[PDB]
């Protein structure tokens, strides 16, 4: 937490560094909060950025009504 | 007769800075005397760390709950046309890599060792994404998107829906639609000027930040005091005095620092309860005035509340309450009922109004003359028990059209 | 647990420490112990007061929900469960309450086209409670939820001014009741 990890697999985060897990570029649902948009889960242990659900933009126009 | 639309700002803080305090290293820097004497007080500093971790987890839960109230994020269409409603300084600008609207950019620019300052779980990027998604959901899905799957409704008809829900007939919206759009743009410009002008409008966030910084500064200042002992230095007494002879001095020092840490933690704890209550109130405000329109008055801004814009802010949330401000009053004469052909008549939803002798009907908060007909009235009782009733005829529909 | 700690004194015992120590220093030991135990009790009751205040605030919110969700229907959005609230069924719980929330979640969305108003015979048309909706060359009216097409008549619509300034307005014929019953 907080301290720079030049002094003390190794992954550099905003809140310090993480030892024991590998960082991936994909997105997963957050289970273990870490801080500054980092979340970890075990499937081996990995770390990933915060995923805010799924991106979904509904169609918008000058005349389009939706009634269930 | 004529109405204007203004916008106000409400700032409610959300989450203070999380602080983590270790006991042993705060009491003394790497000394074995504290290791062999702090446990003689029992597990005292353990519950302090337990309480501070509890504050950290409830602050994280609070800042998660105050914003993440949607299951899916919403993205604006690339076409910026909204039927005359220009949203440029409200919609986030993709030119800046941080994806911020200029209003919260100006608000961010205006608002400014054994301790540990933990970073928040949500940084400003995901808060900006939350505000952008909520703004998109409240502009393109109307007021019905939190009850289930996403819908789409164009802007003018859901303006008409909100005007119907506020207590006026929806026909008056299209009469001055461009006037309402121009007044909205002028109000957005004026509130941007007010945000850029007033320096004390954001006093709550600066107040809580200054309170936390001042508490930490007084903690640090009172740490370096002697507390009635010989030396104020943490480790100079280890070599200057015999460790048999330093027991009373180190006991007084550790109990004084323990009392100071206890009163600091209680003050912080109380404040933490206050900021949790304030952020819960802000969460109720967002859940009432953003997720759909509300009918209760004087809750979100001054006047009749239509809808609000939530925007990002450091350690808080700022709202843009869009209100209905009536004006252009005019004196008129009224009557509770009208008696026609020996039978009493009552208004369906409005009131009988007459400038001179000609009587007309109109809605509650807007003035427009209408012909008194049968379809907007009913017969119940006679014109004998009522008071203040006037005498006038009622024009009967379907009377002069069925004769031929 | 905090009772068993000596708090920097000789021992945690009370009666036995008086026998082995003289009263001039036993009063010092008892003074240290009494101050430390008073501090521990003060910490415990500070936690008790703050927990009582937080629980009282949460229970006042729970009582507001008790008088708002259970007593009748509350129109306010997502204050009693997720989505629109209709009714709630509370059950007895130890040191708490539990809430059910009968809600209304529509689904199976279908695309449709609309119009702000209808211009016909030099006058504007506006629905009294419904909304204009269409699928193709035929137009209908419906409510906010659970789409139900109906023929446009004069009882669910009204007239307000002329059709010149309303943007996006489109022609549509109107079926006026009592028109074919004129010569009977
Ligand atoms: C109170 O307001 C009402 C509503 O405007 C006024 O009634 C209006 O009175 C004028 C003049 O008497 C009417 O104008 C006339 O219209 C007929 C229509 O064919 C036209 O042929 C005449 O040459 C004349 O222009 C107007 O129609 C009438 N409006 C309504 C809705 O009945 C009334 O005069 C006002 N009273 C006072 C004291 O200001
Ligand atoms: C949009 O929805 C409306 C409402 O359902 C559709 O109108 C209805 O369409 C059906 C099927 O074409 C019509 O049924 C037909 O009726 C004739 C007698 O007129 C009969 O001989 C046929 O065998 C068939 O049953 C129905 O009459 C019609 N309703 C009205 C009032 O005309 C419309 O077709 C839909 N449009 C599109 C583009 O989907
Ligand atoms: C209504 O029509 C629009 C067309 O613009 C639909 O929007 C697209 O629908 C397709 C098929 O479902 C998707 O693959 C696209 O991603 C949608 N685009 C956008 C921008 O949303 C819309 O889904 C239709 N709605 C309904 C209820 O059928
Ligand atoms: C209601 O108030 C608005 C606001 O002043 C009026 O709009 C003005 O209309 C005049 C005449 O067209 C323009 O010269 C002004 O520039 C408009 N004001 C603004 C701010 O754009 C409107 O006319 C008023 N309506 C009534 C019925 O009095
Ligand atoms: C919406 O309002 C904004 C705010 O005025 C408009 O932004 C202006 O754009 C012009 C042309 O690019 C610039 O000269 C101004 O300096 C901008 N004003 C600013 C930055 O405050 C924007 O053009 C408007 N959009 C529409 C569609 O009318
Ligand atoms: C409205 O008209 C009715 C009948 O045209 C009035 O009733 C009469 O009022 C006069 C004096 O006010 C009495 O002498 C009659 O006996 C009344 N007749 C009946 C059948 O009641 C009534 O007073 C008028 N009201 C107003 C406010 O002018
Ligand atoms: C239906 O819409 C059409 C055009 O969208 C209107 O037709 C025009 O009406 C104007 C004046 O009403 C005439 O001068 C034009 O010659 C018409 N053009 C055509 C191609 O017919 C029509 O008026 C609308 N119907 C109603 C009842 O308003
Ligand atoms: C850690 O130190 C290195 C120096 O090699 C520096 O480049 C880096 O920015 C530092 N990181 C933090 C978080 O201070
Ligand atoms: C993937 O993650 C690595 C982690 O070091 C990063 O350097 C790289 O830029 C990422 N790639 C993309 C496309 O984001
Ligand atoms: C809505 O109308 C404007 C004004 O002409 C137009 O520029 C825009 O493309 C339209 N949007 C549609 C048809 O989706
Ligand atoms: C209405 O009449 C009262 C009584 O004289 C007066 O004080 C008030 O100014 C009038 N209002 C208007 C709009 O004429």
């Amino acid at each position: 937490q907080g301290v720079n990890c030049t002094e003390v697999n190794v992954f550099q985060t905003r809140a310090g560094c993480l030892i024991g897990a590998e960082y991936v570029n994909n997105s997963y649902e957050c289970d273990i909060p870490i801080g500054a948009g980092i979340c970890a889960s075990y499937q081996s242990i990995i770390a990933y950025t915060m995923s805010l659900g799924a991106e979904n933009s509904v169609a918008y126009s000058n005349n389009s009504i939706a009634i269930p | 007769t004529n109405f204007t639309i203004s916008v106000t700002t409400e700032i409610l803080p959300v989450s203070m800075t999380k602080t983590s305090v270790d006991c042993t290293m705060y009491i003394c820097g790497d000394s074995t005397e504290c290791s062999n004497l702090l446990l003689q007080y029992g597990s005292f500093c353990t519950q302090l760390k337990r309480a501070l971790t509890g504050i950290a987890v409830e602050q994280d839960k609070n800042t998660q709950e105050v914003f993440a109230q949607v299951k899916q994020i919403y993205k604006t269409p690339p076409i910026k046309y909204f039927g005359g409603f220009n949203f440029s300084q409200i919609l986030p600008d993709p030119s800046k890599p941080s994806k911020r609207s200029p209003i919260e950019d100006l608000l961010f620019n205006k608002v400014t060792n054994g301790l540990t300052v933990l970073p928040p779980l949500l940084t400003d990027e995901m808060i900006a994404q939350y505000t952008s998604a909520l703004l998109a959901g409240t502009i393109t899905s109307g007021w019905t998107f939190g009850a289930g799957p996403a819908l789409q409704i164009p802007f003018p008809m859901q303006m008409a829906y909100r005007f119907n829900g506020i207590g006026v007939t929806q026909n008056v919206l299209y009469e001055n639609q461009k006037l309402i759009a121009n007044q909205f743009n002028s109000a957005i410009g004026k509130i941007q000027d007010s945000l850029s002008s007033t320096p004390s409008a954001l006093g709550k966030l600066q107040d809580v930040v200054n309170h936390n910084a001042q508490a930490l500064n007084t903690l640090v200042k009172q740490l370096s005091s002697k507390f009635g002992a010989i030396s104020s230095v943490l480790n100079d007494i280890l070599s200057r005095l015999d460790p048999p002879e330093a027991e009373v001095q180190i006991d007084r020092l550790i109990t004084g620092r323990l009392q100071s840490l206890q009163t600091y933690v209680t003050q912080q704890l109380i404040r933490a309860a206050e900021i949790r209550a304030s952020a819960n109130l802000a969460a109720t405000k967002m859940s009432e005035c953003v997720l759909g329109q509300s009918k209760r008055v004087d809750f979100c801004g001054k006047g009749y509340h239509l809808m609000s814009f939530p925007q990002s802010a450091p350690h808080g949330v700022v709202f843009l309450h869009v209100t209905y401000v009536p004006a252009q009053e005019k004196n008129f004469t009224t009557a509770p009922a009208i008696c026609h052909d020996g039978k009493a008549h009552f208004p369906r939803e409005g009131v009988f109004v007459s400038n001179g002798t000609h009587w007309f009907v109109t809605q509650r908060n807007f003035y427009e003359p209408q012909i008194i007909t049968t379809d907007n009235t009913f017969v119940s009782g006679n014109c004998d028990v009522v008071i203040g009733i006037v005498n006038n005829t009622v024009y009967d529909p379907l009377q002069p059209e069925l004769d031929s």
